[PDB]
């Protein structure tokens, strides 16, 4: 049924240190390759 | 960095010897041309004053800068090193 009475953005009470990091490490194997400049660093 | 000092032609002549006076300790001189200093528009100015006065004389060529390239987006190149690590 259609309920509009309740809060639907309860799983982040739920959140610890980290789940950010945690989400971006479980990302990487989507990820498409990352495009080069051609050297290590501008300084190099 | 002003540079408006670095306009005209100056004239001067070679340093010779100072010497502490004995009373006071300052700074004696016998050169009567130790603070002659002329102003000329032009080298060639200079050149011909000179040699009216008999005085031999070395001319320097001016010394302009360098025309430079600045490019303030070079700062933040994608692959060279001109990227900046700081602003």
């Amino acid at each position: 049924p259609f309920d509009n009475t309740t809060y639907k953005n309860l799983q982040h009470h739920d959140y610890s240190t980290y789940t950010f990091l945690d989400l971006n490490l479980d990302l990487s194997k989507f990820r498409m390759p990352q495009p080069s400049s051609g050297r290590e660093s501008p300084r190099h | 960095s002003g540079v408006n000092n670095t306009k005209k032609w100056k004239m001067e002549f070679d340093t010779r010897e100072r010497w502490e006076n004995p009373l006071m300790g300052w700074a004696s001189t016998a050169d009567p041309l130790s603070n002659l200093v002329l102003t000329f528009s032009t080298k060639e100015d200079a050149v011909a004053f000179a040699e009216k006065n008999g005085w031999s004389y070395d001319v320097e060529e001016r010394k302009v800068p360098k025309p430079k390239s600045k490019s303030y987006g070079a700062n933040f190149s994608w692959n060279k090193r001109t990227r900046v690590s700081t602003k």
